[PDB]
This record gives C-alpha cells, structure tokens and sequence, in this order.
C-alpha cells in the first residue's frame, strides 16, 4: 500500500494540478476578451456624435428611430460602386451631384486596385482600360 | 489527349496564381474565364487554342526563365 | 405550359401584352425571362375593381335583408354579378352573406398580379406622384386597419395589425398572412431595427430595442436599462452583436452591383475574394493510366474539377436572391395542411434544458462578424459560466436580439461553374438554438423507422432497411421523384414562420405563450431576414434559408412534407364527383371540402382518416428537400393522389418557379431501386444466401477525388494513406456491377494502396532503420475487411 | 527543413543550440559535443525544454522521452525513455548514422574566443568543411562584438555641417570614419521612427562635428544615431576545389606576337592555360599586375575577371590595365553605396563584358 | 514483466519517431512546393509537346516573346517582340507572320 | 498569480484573515497560517471544505480528498493534507524560498495601529 496509494495520490493531484492551470489560463483569456470589448465599444463610438443625430432623435416622438435612417441623414461620406461606365454617365456626373436629398461632392476616384484615376480619363472610349468595380467616395456638400 | 489538356491546363493555371498575376484584375479575370471554358471543352482545336492563348500570358511576362528550365 | 389557351386569350384581349410575345420560348418561366411579372403586373386593377365591387353588393345584400354564399364563378370580369337563384329573404337589415370560400380561393392571385399598387398614389390614382411619407414613422397600425376595412369588411374573424396580441399560433398565422400582404404598400426604410440612445455612466451609446417585422408587427423589448454605471459580461456580449453601432459608426454606401437594399460599409474600400485553383497529384494519374484506364470511348472520365474564380463574384452570387418575392398563401388550407403536418411529427420529445445537459461538437470553428477575430467558439464557450447562459436564455425569452451573419466562398469539387457560399453565425444565436432545440433534434436523429431518414447510416444494411420500409403496402407500386429548383433561393418566408411554429408545437409545458411568441420572433430576427455582412458592407437579407445555421434540414423536411401534402389535397379536389369509383373516395372528398372551408374550428377524426388514407396510398421516404415516393398507380391513373403536373402546378402558385418536368423521374419496376437519391445509384446484387439492395456511386467522382486534391493533404499519399482508404470503402460496390470498369477502379485502388503502404514501408525500413515487427497492415488489400461494411451485423 | 552531420556528412535533424552558428550534428557526433563541452541545448524539430509550466529544465541530460513529451524529473511521466542513452542522443534515423572522431577539436573551435594565435592556427588545419564553420563563426563573433558600441546622442545643432554629440556613459566609443554608418530615430509618443542614416567627422574642434545628410530633416536636438546592422550568409561551395588540368589542347586560341617588351612571360602564359589554377609571389613593385595585363591581351577573347577586396587597390589596377588592355572595358564595381569614389570611365553593371572588375563584398 | 514495459517503450519511442519524421516530410514539401510546380508544368509540356505549343516555346526559348494575350480569332491585334533578325526569317517573311 | 509580499516568489495564494489580500507562496503562506489565526487562505478555489453543510475553512484540517476540499467529517477514502510540509500545496510548490521577516509581517497584519509601537 506505500507502493500503490502513493502512486494513486501523484496522479490524481497531477492531474487537478493540470485542470486548475487550464482553469487559470481560462479566467486570463476572459479578462483579455472583456478588455477588448470595452476598449472597442469605447473607441469606436467617439466619431459619430455629430448633433444632427440628437436633431434627428428630439424630432422623433419618443426617441426610437428606423436603424436603415442613421446613416442615411447623419453619415458624412458617400461611397458609390459603379459598375460600369454606362452607369457612371447619368449617376454621377460632373464634380457634384446630389442624392438622398443633399448635395455631394466628388473626393478621390479608386479603381478595382486602390490605383487613383482622373476624372479625365474616364470617358466613352477609355472605358475599355480600367478595372471596373470603380468606388467613388464623396464628401456631405454643403 | 484531352484529360491531358485538362491536367496541363490546371497545372498552368495553378502556377500562375502564385506569381501574384492576380494582383491585375483583368488579367487574371481573363485567364480564369478561359481556365473554365477549357475544362469544358468538346474538342481538341478549341482546347490548344484557347490553351495558347493562356500560355502566351506567361510567355509575355519574364517572371520564369525559359531556357534555363528547358534543360530537357 | 401544354395548354394554357385561356390564359393566352385573355392576355391578349386585355392588352396585358401582344400575341407575339407568346413565341419567344419560356414567357411562362419566372427564372427565365423575368418580365413575365410585368405582364401580370397590368392585371391588377381588374382585381381590385372586382373587390371594390364586391364590397358594395355585400352591402346592398345586408341591407335588403338576403342570405347566401357567393362563389367566384358568377362574377364576371368588370364585377357585375348575377344568378340569384340560391338566396332567400329574411326581416330587412339583418341579412348576412357568406365569404370565406371566395377570399380564400381568390387569396394567391393578390400578389402575383400585384393588385394593391394602386394604393401607395397620392389618391389611389395611377396617374399621381408617390405619397411622401415621413421619414420617422414606423407605425403604420392605423393604415393597416384601414386598408383592411376597406378591402375585406366582411371577413368574418379578428385580425391584430400586430401579431404579438393573439391567442394562438393559428391566430398567428391568421393574421401574418393579412401582414404579408398590406406591408408591400410601405416605404422599405422603415423596416427593421429600432434603436434608442441611452447613457451608461456619461456615455452617449446606440443600441436596439425592437423590431419591426414585414409580418409581424412591432415587437418592443420588455426590460430596457436607459441609465447605468457599469457593463456585465452579457450586456458586452448584446451591445457587441447588435448591428447598432457598427451601422452608425459607418458611412453611407449606394451599391449600383445589385439590387437588394444597401445599408452601409465599414470600412474605406471593398474586398474582392477569389478562389484559387485545386492541386494535381500526378503519381496517381501516372497509375491509373498504366492499367488501361482514360482511353477514348470509355464509359468513364472526368466530370469533376476545381474550378477557379474571379474577383467580383461573391456579390454576383448574392444577386441571387432577387427571385425571392412576397407571396400570399390561402390561410383555409394552410391551416388545415399544418395540422396534418403537425399529426406527423406525433412520435419525439422536445423541451427546454438546462446549459449543463448541452452537447456541443467541434468547438474550435468560427463564430460571426463581431468575435472572428479574437479565438473561436471554445474560447466564448470556456469563458462562460453555467449561470451565464442560462440567463442569456432566459433573456432571449423577453426580447430581440438582431445579428449580423458573415458570407463566405467554398472551396470544394463540383461538375459546374457556379459558386457556392457558407454562411458564418454569430454565436449567441448559437448558444439558444441549442438551448432550445437539442432535445428534439437528438430524438428525431435517433429514432428508426419513420418519414425522415435523418441520422440513418447507410453501412450495415441501413440502407436496405429503409428500401424496405417505404416499400409497404402498394397496390400497385411506382416511384416518382422530383427537384425544387433553387429551393434556399426562392423560400416563400410565410412556409418559413409555419415550419418554425411546427417544432415548437412540443414545448407545450416547458414554455408559456409570451415567451414562445418572443422566441419565434428571435428566430425570424436572427436567421429568416437580417443583416448579411457580404464583402465589407452590410445589406438586407429578404428572404430565403440561411445554411450556417443548425436547423436548415429540419425546416426544409418539413417543408417537402408540407408541399407534398398539399399537392395531394389540390389534386383531390379538382376532380368531377360524378364519375368516382366507389362511394368511400366521394364521401371523404365531401367531408374534405366540408372540413375545408364550411368549418371553422378543427376536427380531430377526419384528420387521422385522411393520414390514414395517405398512410395507405402514399409513401414519402424524407431527407432534406430530396424525397422518394412509392405511390399506389391506378389511383393516380384517375387523379386521385399527387402526380407531377400537380407538382408543377403547386410550385408555380406557391414558390414562384418553374419546376421543368425533365428533371423528375418516374420508375414502375421496383427489382432495381430508386434511379437515385443523395447521389447514389440503387442496385440489387446477391449477398450471402439472398438479394439485398446496395448504394453504389458515381466513378467519376471519386476518380475526380483521387486525382485532384489541395496541397500536401494528398500531393504525396505516402504521407497519409487513410485517404486512399476511405475512398476504397465508398468504391467498393462497384464490384458487383454487370459492367466491368468499375470493378476495374475498384482494383486500381486495392493495387495503388498495396503500392504505396509497401513503398512506405520500403523507405523508412531502409534510408531509417526500424519499423517493423507484427504487420497487421494485410487487410487493407482485402475485398474480405470491406465487404463487413455492408453485412447486417454489427 | 532537414540537414546533414556536419563531421558524418550524411543527414541530420539536430542543432547545437548553445553554440552559435547551429550545424547539423550527428546523434553520437552530438553526444559528444554535450558531453565534453558546456552546451547542453540541441536544436532538433522542437526545442527540449521541460513542458511543465513554471519549469525551466534546459538541459537535455536530465530529459525523459515521456509520453509524446519530455519532462523535468518533477514532471516526467513514468514510463518514459531516457533521452540521451546509449551513449548517444535520440533523434531521427538514429541507427543508420556511423558517427566520428574529430570531435574535440570540433567544439574547441566553436568555444575558441580568437584571443590568442592558437585557435586562429587551428582553423587553418582542419577540415575543410569546418574551415568554412570556422570561418563563419569568427565572422559572427566579429560581428557580434560590433554591437559592443556606444549610442551617440546630439548634444545641440548648430548649422549644416557644426554638431556637437554626447556618447553613452561608460560605452566603448566607436570610431568615427566614413565607412561608419549609422542610423537615427525620433521618438515621441508614438512616432518612433526611421530620421535617416548619417555618416560623421570631426570639426575644426571641440565637439564641433561634421556630417552628410541622406535624409533631409531640420535636425533638432532630440535625436540619436545607432550603429547600422550588417548579418552574414551561409556559404556552401570550397576555396580552392581543383579538377587537375591537361595538356591535350584545353588552351585557347591565344596571341602569337604582340607586346613587344611585354613578349616575355611567354612560356609561363600556356603553362597557366594547361593548369587548373596557380599563384605567383611577388615582391612589392616587382613584375605583377602587369601580367595582370600581358596573359590578358594574350588571351584576348577570353573573359578575364579580376577583382580585389580594396577598392582604391582594384582602382588602381585597373587604371593599369586601362593604359594596356582591350579598351572595350567595363568595370561593374561599385553598387548602389558609392562612399569612396573609384574609377571614373564606365558604368555600374554590365555582366557582360569579358575584363569586368568589382568588389569581393 | 519488464518486458512488456520495455517493449511498450520501444513501440511509443517508434510510434514519436515516425510522426516526427512525417512532420518533417510536410514541413520540407510545403517549403519547397515552389519550384516542384515549376518542373511539374515543363515536365507535362514536354510529354504532351503540341506542334504550336513547343513552336512558341522555343520562340520564347530563343528570345521572341509576345507583349499581349495572343488572339485567337482572324480579328483582333498581336503584338510580338523579335530581337533579332533570323527570327524573322524564320517566322516573319513578307506579311506573313507563322506563328 | 503573482509574486508574494514575503517572498517576492510567484505565487497565488492570498490570506482571507488579512483585508487586503497579499500574495504568499507555499512556505511564506505556511509561515503566516501557523504564525498567527490566519486560518483562511483564498487561491483559484476558496480553501473551505466544500461538503453540503460543512463550515470549516482552517488550511490545516482541510484535506485534498478527491476533487473538492475536505475536514475529517466529510473527507472520501482517500485524503490529502493541504497544510503540510512547511508550504500548504498550490501553484509552484517547489519554487517557494520562504522568508525572514515574518513576525513583522504578522504583527503589521494583526495589531489595531492604536499604540505608537505599531506606527514604530
Ligand atoms: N616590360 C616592361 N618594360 C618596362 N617597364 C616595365 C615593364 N614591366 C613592368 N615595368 C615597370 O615595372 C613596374 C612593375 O610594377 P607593377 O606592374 O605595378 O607591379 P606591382 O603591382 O607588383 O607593383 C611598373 O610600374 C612598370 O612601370
Ligand atoms: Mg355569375
Ligand atoms: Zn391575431
Ligand atoms: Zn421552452
Ligand atoms: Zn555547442
Ligand atoms: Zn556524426
Ligand atoms: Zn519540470
Ligand atoms: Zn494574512
Ligand atoms: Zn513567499
Ligand atoms: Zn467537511
């Protein structure tokens, strides 16, 4: 019995020594998850509290608001995808256009390949020269 | 024959990807709308041909060397 | 499409369209030639007109003082009516007309013309602007009652604008009936979330606290913190799944690719995801090709690739959902459908558990957009306490909780050039379905010997027994099999609400009507239409069944079931009663049509006669939306039970496709076994002392597997020859086929394992030094250690 | 990847961890290098380190081969094999290497300090594979000691070309040449970034110093300049492999009666052309480099390519070899670096004419 | 007693012996996948060896390569750089360009 | 986790008779439970017998008796002392050097801070 309790003794505390190493190592994971979340949280909402938006709410009845809305009047960039040349003539033509009822305008052309084009290059016989996912960012003009 | 042209064709293709061809759009767009045309292909002119022609992509760029990997 | 004169008649006589328009072929398909709806778009006013007229003539009846029942057949096409031979007086002012039978038939055809267009003008006038509705309201329960007061005034039932006040499930499905069909007539922008700024500790935040379904209303959470100094775990996990602060956080996105409804992006520019080609294994192909194998005129080859693709196609796939549209159903039938439906599923258990009974697989695997990034789903899993689930269980029961789901390409082998595309889950939907739905899961997958074969192995003569099975009692037995076209795509989500109202009927005790009415609405929120965060921007699922979830198969078999049992009862009822066989059939018909539309509650005898009834003529062998059928045939000869042009007629008025009759197959032998089903072809070849039926599949499939493979996992076999194993053990079958190549690959395999196990053992014996002492590695080139995979004994 | 015993010279899947340029050695050849040097850390798939948290057993003589893991004696599973047994160590193929003798010298070698005469005459008698390790660690020990100086800091800016600079207390103070480039950084909270690399020399006094500017910045006071790292290749082929030599007309087609005066090493330039290779000592100022050019333009059509380790060396042996030498003549010397200046005739890279000349480096 | 302890060692010391070796083949593989695809694809092409495919590979081979996809119907332009002369004698007479 | 008061080796045991918590190791741990009636000690677990109805929390009557805590009263067959050795079992029981200064450790974690002594 001094051969074999002993024994049996070792490995049931080896083997709860391990389970309560992986349980420390599991409470160290949670608090590094719960950190991420509230930095997260916290950092991401510091760019959206323009006073459009507390407009927008005091005129709601009694604060609850459609979510497809938010962007749709207090959002300050535009991106359009355009998906062929066809589309951009009568979408956005010229410097400025308007859409969603306010006025645009045109910042920064980028092709399929985050490569800058000129507004002059886009024309009817250029078109077959260009990747043609073209994404047109755009600024709230006013 | 054909399931030869299918192999060669997929192995083609495969080496190709891994030299960042995919990096132009429409170049790669075109060689994968002719890979599929292939591996569907009924028979053998229209296989070599469109085959050729996608060749001729890695035969333009001098990314591999030709001579020096023909020691035959 | 054989003979549709009429129909081309009266399009033509009402100018919906030319009769040249009738040559170019498919004008019938919705799939094919899509402008088919804007042909029956200018029919829509006729039908309103009619119902504008029939509400007076009800009237003018109450108010003269008649009772009877109207039908449609005595309407003419501008709304006038006539024959009234049937009607009898009573004291003035108290007669009443019966009307259910006539909205009920005429319920389907609402929406497919698209009658209440008109209705969305600035005064009902299609020659006048759009009403500018605010931007703000949300509401709309004052127009809904409107609406209906003004179309069906003499709908003889309660109708709740929103559905979270009814008293049942049947009411339920009352009513979302009546909400699929008003909620086309208002602005799409005022669907969705309702968000709500709150403040913690003095910080501005947006959250969500209601939605506001296309079917079921407004639907408020009950317990809401505005005010708070500092966050729990579960309140973390909430916020951070919500599509809130994501949404406003993001700038505006107009996408001009598709059509569905953008929301916004997230990022400063757009990803484009490709899939790159497959890896070839030549030292397999060099041994196939020494033994005589891929010579011309071969009845085996290559149908079996992997295919590349391009950049901008993962939206180019989610284009697909445009086939998706809203559509009515006659609430009569579909009640009593259901109820059938609901008798089927009479033989399991289901029930709430608690988060230590839960079973859990595969931990380590994804889990959404928010939480991708840090681990997978044993790490939230771990970090969890007991406590932790079960009360986010019981606050799922009390509120909504939208999720975003994350898109996704395959990368798999198929024979044809279209895409496919997973689905990524957020994980607390995960978490309470499993909570919810395990129990009943587990004790359908277990149970032997009914409708559904799921969780039924096709080893050990499984497969038999189940070829036996639906094998009962057929007069004269036939097998008929067919195919819903693009079935996810096309999901009409009414069928969706009932099939997840079907599982839930179990939980009679373990739940009240509150929370079964917010678990309901959780589902609908979280896997039938919401957010799919596709590319980098976020858009608006309308409709159609997901695939990350974890009751897809379920829902779809459920569904098959539905379809099938209602084709039944429309090809009853479409037939003369005067020349019937014998009284029994012409009596139950009767009663059907009584149960149908002249009463009003359920009635228990009749349902079990007419499951009975298809009990003896009619047996369905089930797996999700693929189904084999062993149907009595003089019955069908007659018209008496379901054939495939009742199919087609079903799918063409309920899921808006064509289904072509090409793809079914019918079998009037029953020696060889179904022509096919879940890939696989049925043989009969003796076994032991007797005949048994046995699942043999496709050569070139698993000829296509064995030459193209992914890097390393089988560019060299050596490596790892369990592959080669596997392979062999589904090929084997192939030996007793009458034609001899199979047989033929079936030894290729034997011969390429013995190879390469030798050749491994050559190389770590020699260049190493020790391997080897007992072998036991000889049954690995023995048909004797495969043929124990088919033998019925385990 | 999988290499070879670095004395057995077949394949190995084993590492000196503590030693530094970690060869592949064989499992006995190993063995005796732990057990008669101080290293006991071997490299092989993984390293050997007891697997228990909180343990630091690095030695591998106290390692049991436990289940799928090796363990300290407080953690080692009970049954399990002894790692270094056998008089041998365990590792892949272990019964089919042969093992060695040079094994002494061997880790003399890689724990030499180079301090003394000793070990650098022992390099030069091995063999030639651990020529090549030798030589190879005694550049990275050279290198590493680099690393021994100093961090220089700006102690104010004056003008373009007026600094003054404070050294590290107590740093060994590197010399300041224009071989010496260093790098600065700025920091501030978060832009700890690249400023440019500078060389330096001393003013008319004082800390009065002077400089060049690669990166154009207004200077401030708050910056600093570091050493620029240089790390070292492994090589594979030898010195001096020969493949003995013919006289059965492997010459070419030399010159038959040009250089006048220079007609003279005559019956040495085809002695050359059937050897494999040779030398020539020569005094200071004596008749070499100018054989550098008469066995070149006796052997014109031949590709003749000389190249020394100095460059104002090779500049001006090639400024010989341009007052006599096919004028066709491209010097592909000096890359993209440019600090001191050499021949002023040609471009930078050719690779294609016959008398190129360039740096060893 | 001892025996079957040793030889169970001995099996468990084999058994860590071959899964490491087997790691060490993936690992080697993987890292060298890069020039195997290469040898791979001019190995298939030459046992197939289609009379314009080797053509065009020895027009490559030789120094004459193409700047765009070639076209492949009787329309549409190619454009091919030939850096000497015999190539032109060779493929290049007249205006007939065989290639 | 962390490095003990007494000892600076890590550890994770913390008194549950002190309010503020300190980290001890295995020996220093010991040290302070025998030193004074700091019979409670907090870890990953809470160091109480977790037996239904049981009370006692003493490291030193408690006994490793299968997965759970236990006293004598509620203990399985087989048991374990946790207080035993001069350093009660834990996280790192071999790396626990002690300590010196203990008393004043002991008495800085029991006096009332009312005499001038204990500001001394
Ligand atoms: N054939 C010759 N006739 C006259 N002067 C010579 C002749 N060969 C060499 N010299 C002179 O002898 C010197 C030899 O020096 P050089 O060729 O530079 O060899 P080293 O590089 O060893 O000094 C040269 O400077 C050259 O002026
Ligand atoms: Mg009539
Ligand atoms: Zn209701
Ligand atoms: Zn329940
Ligand atoms: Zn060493
Ligand atoms: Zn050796
Ligand atoms: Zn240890
Ligand atoms: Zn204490
Ligand atoms: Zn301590
Ligand atoms: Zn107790």
């Amino acid at each position: 019995r001094d051969a074999a309790m002993q024994r049996k003794l070792e490995k049931m505390a080896d083997q709860a020594m391990t389970q309560m190493y992986k349980q420390a190592r599991s409470e160290d994971k949670r608090a590094k998850v719960t950190s991420a979340m509230q930095t997260m949280l916290f950092t991401m909402l510091r760019k959206l509290d323009n006073d459009a938006l507390n407009n927008i709410i005091n005129n709601a009845r009694d604060g609850c608001v459609p979510l497809n809305i938010i962007p749709l009047t207090t959002a300050a960039k535009l991106m359009v995808v355009i998906p062929d040349y066809n589309t951009y003539k009568n979408t956005c033509d010229g410097t400025t256009f308007t859409y969603a009822s306010a006025l645009w305008e045109i910042q920064q052309v980028v092709d399929a390949d985050s490569k800058i084009v000129q507004l002059s290059e886009i024309s009817m016989d250029n078109s077959p020269n260009l990747a043609w996912p073209l994404i047109v960012t755009a600024l709230r003009a006013n | 024959k054909m399931s030869d042209v299918k192999c060669t064709s997929v192995v083609l293709l495969s080496v190709l990807q891994q030299l960042r061809v995919e990096s132009s759009s429409k170049l790669w767009a075109q060689c994968v709308q002719l890979h599929n045309d292939i591996l569907l292909a009924k028979d053998t002119t229209e296989a070599f041909e469109k085959m050729v022609s996608l060749l001729s992509v890695l035969l333009s760029m001098q990314g591999a060397v030709d001579i020096n990997k023909l020691c035959e | 499409e054989g003979n549709c004169d009429t129909l081309k008649e009266i399009l033509v006589t009402y100018n919906c369209c030319d009769d040249d328009y009738f040559n170019k072929k498919d004008w019938y398909d919705f799939v094919e030639n899509p402008d088919i709806l804007r042909v029956y778009a200018n029919l829509g006013e006729r039908v309103r007109q009619a119902l504008l007229k029939t509400v007076q003539f009800c009237d003018a009846m109450r108010n003269a003082g008649i009772v009877g029942v109207l039908t449609l057949d005595n309407q003419d096409l501008n709304g006038n009516w006539y024959d009234f031979g049937d009607f009898i007086q009573t004291t003035p002012g108290s007669g009443v007309p019966v009307v259910d039978s006539y909205y009920s038939l005429l319920m389907p055809i609402l929406t497919l013309t698209r009658a209440l267009t008109a209705e969305s003008h600035v005064d009902t006038d299609l020659t006048k602007p759009y009403i500018k509705w605010d931007l703000l309201k949300y509401d709309f329960t004052e127009e809904r009652l409107k609406l209906f007061d003004r179309y069906f005034k003499y709908w003889d039932q309660t109708y709740h604008p929103n559905c979270v006040n009814c008293l049942d499930d049947r009411c339920i499905l009352h009513c979302a009936n009546f909400n699929v069909l008003f909620s086309t007539v208002f602005p799409p922008t005022s669907f969705g979330p309702l968000v709500r700024k709150i403040f913690v500790d003095g910080v501005p935040f947006v959250v969500s606290t209601g939605y506001h379904f296309r079917e079921l209303g407004v639907v408020h959470n009950q317990d809401v913190n505005l005010h708070s100094s500092r966050l729990s775990f579960k309140e973390l996990l909430v916020y951070a799944a919500d599509p809130a602060m994501h949404a406003a956080s993001g700038n505006l996105l107009l996408d001009k690719r598709t059509t569905c409804f953008s929301v916004a992006a997230l990022t400063n520019n757009v990803a484009f995801q490709t899939v790159k080609p497959g890896n070839f294994n030549k030292d397999f192909y060099d041994f196939a090709v020494s033994k005589g194998f891929f010579k011309e005129g071969s009845s085996v080859e290559l149908k079996h690739f992997f295919f590349a693709q391009d950049g901008n196609a993962a939206i180019s796939d989610y284009d697909y959902y445009r086939y998706n549209l809203p559509t009515m159903c006659d609430i009569r039938q579909l009640l009593f459908v259901v109820e059938v439906v609901d008798k089927y599923f009479d033989c399991y258990d289901g029930g709430c558990i608690n988060a230590n009974q839960v079973i859990v697989n595969n931990l380590d695997k994804s889990a959404g957009f928010p939480f991708n990034k840090w681990g997978k789903a044993r790490l939230y899993y771990d970090s969890m306490s007991y406590e932790d689930q079960d009360a986010l269980f019981a606050y799922t029961k009390r509120n909504v909780i939208p999720t975003i789901t994350q898109m996704n390409l395959k990368y798999a082998i198929s024979a044809k050039n279209r895409a496919r595309t997973v689905a990524g889950v957020s994980i607390c939907s995960t978490m309470t379905n499993r909570q919810f739905h395990q129990k009943l899961l587990k004790s359908i997958a277990a149970t032997r010997g009914a409708t559904v074969v799921i969780g039924t192995s096709k080893f050990y003569g499984g497969w038999h027994n189940m070829l036996k099975t639906v094998y009962s009692d057929v007069e004269n037995p036939h097998l008929m099999g067919w195919d819903y076209p693009k079935c996810d795509r096309a999901m009409p989500n009414m069928l969706r609400i009932m099939a997840s109202l079907v599982l839930a009927r179990k939980h009679t005790t373990c739940c009240s009507l509150s929370h079964r009415f917010y678990r309901l609405a959780n589902e609908c929120a979280q896997v039938l239409s919401e957010m799919v965060m596709c590319g980098g921007s976020l858009y608006v699922k309308p409709g159609g069944t997901s695939s990350g979830d974890a009751t897809t198969a379920y829902a779809n078999s459920v569904f098959n079931i539905c379809q099938a049992v209602t084709a039944n009862v429309n090809a009853l009822l479409s037939t003369d009663g005067n020349k019937i066989a014998d009284k029994y059939v012409r009596n139950l018909q009767h009663r059907l049509y009584e149960c149908l539309y002249r009463n009003r509650d359920v009635d228990t005898d009749f349902v079990n006669e007419f499951y009975a009834y298809l009990r003896k003529h009619f047996s369905m062998m089930i797996l999700s939306d693929d189904a084999v059928v062993c149907f009595n045939s003089t019955y069908a000869s007659q018209g008496l039970v379901a054939s495939i042009k009742n199919f087609k007629s079903v799918l063409y008025y309920q899921n808006n496709v064509f289904m072509s009759e090409a793809k079914c197959w019918t079998e009037t032998d029953l020696t060889k076994g179904p022509h096919e089903f879940c890939s696989q072809h049925t043989m009969l070849v003796k076994q032991g002392d007797d005949y048994v039926y046995l699942p043999y599949p496709d050569p070139s499939r698993i000829l296509g597997a064995g030459c193209f493979v992914d890097d390393i996992v089988k560019t060299d076999g050596t490596l790892m020859i369990e592959r080669f194993v596997s392979l062999a053990i589904d090929a084997y079958p192939l030996t007793k086929h009458p034609n001899q190549e199979y047989a033929d690959v079936f030894h290729l395999y034997l011969q390429y394992i013995r190879k390469l196990h030798d050749e491994l053992t050559g190389h770590m014996l020699d260049m190493y030094s020790v391997m080897l002492t007992n072998d036991n590695t000889s049954r690995y080139w023995e048909p004797e250690f495969y043929e124990a995979m088919y033998t019925p004994h385990t | 990847a999988v290499g070879a015993c670095v004395l057995c010279n077949s394949q190995t899947s084993l590492r000196c961890g503590a030693c530094i340029r970690r060869p592949f050695l064989c499992c006995k050849c190993c063995y005796d290098h732990v057990i008669s040097t101080s290293h006991k850390l071997v490299l092989s798939v993984n390293p050997y380190v007891c697997n228990a948290p909180g343990c630091d057993v690095t030695d591998v003589t106290q390692l049991y081969l436990g289940g799928m893991s090796y363990y300290c004696k407080s953690h080692k599973p009970p049954i399990s094999f002894p790692l270094c047994a056998n008089g041998q160590v365990f590792g892949l193929y272990k019964n089919t290497c042969v093992g060695s003798d040079n094994v002494t010298d061997f880790n003399a070698i890689a724990t030499c300090d180079w301090t003394n005469a000793g070990d650098y005459i022992l390099a030069n008698t091995c063999t030639e594979r651990l020529k090549l390790f030798a030589a190879e660690t005694l550049k990275a020990t050279e290198e590493t000691f680099k690393l021994s100086y100093g961090i220089a800091t700006v102690r104010e800016v004056l003008s373009d070309r007026e600094l003054h600079l404070s050294w590290e207390v107590g740093k060994p103070r590197p010399p300041l040449n224009r071989n010496y480039v260093f790098t600065g950084y700025r920091v501030t909270k978060n832009s700890k970034v690249q400023i440019g690399e500078y060389t330096f020399e001393k003013g008319d006094y004082g800390d009065a110093v002077v400089y060049r500017g690669t990166t154009t910045y207004k200077l401030n006071v708050g910056d600093y300049f570091v050493l620029t790292s240089h790390t070292v290749m492994p090589l594979s082929a030898p010195t001096l492999v020969p493949q003995e030599h013919y006289v059965r007309i492997t010459g070419l087609y030399p010159t038959l009666n040009i250089s006048d005066e220079f007609s003279s090493n005559v019956a040495n330039y085809q002695k050359v052309g059937m050897q494999k290779y040779s030398t020539l000592q020569g005094p200071p100022g004596t008749g070499k480099s100018h054989f550098a050019i008469g066995l070149a333009l006796y052997y014109p059509s031949a590709r003749i390519v000389y190249t020394a380790c100095s460059h104002a060396a090779v500049d001006a042996l090639c400024e010989k070899a341009l007052k006599y030498l096919p004028i066709d003549k491209c010097s592909r010397i000096i890359p993209a670096r440019a600090r001191v200046e050499c021949f002023d005739k040609f471009k930078v890279n050719s690779t294609l004419e016959q008398y190129v000349f360039c740096t060893v480096n």
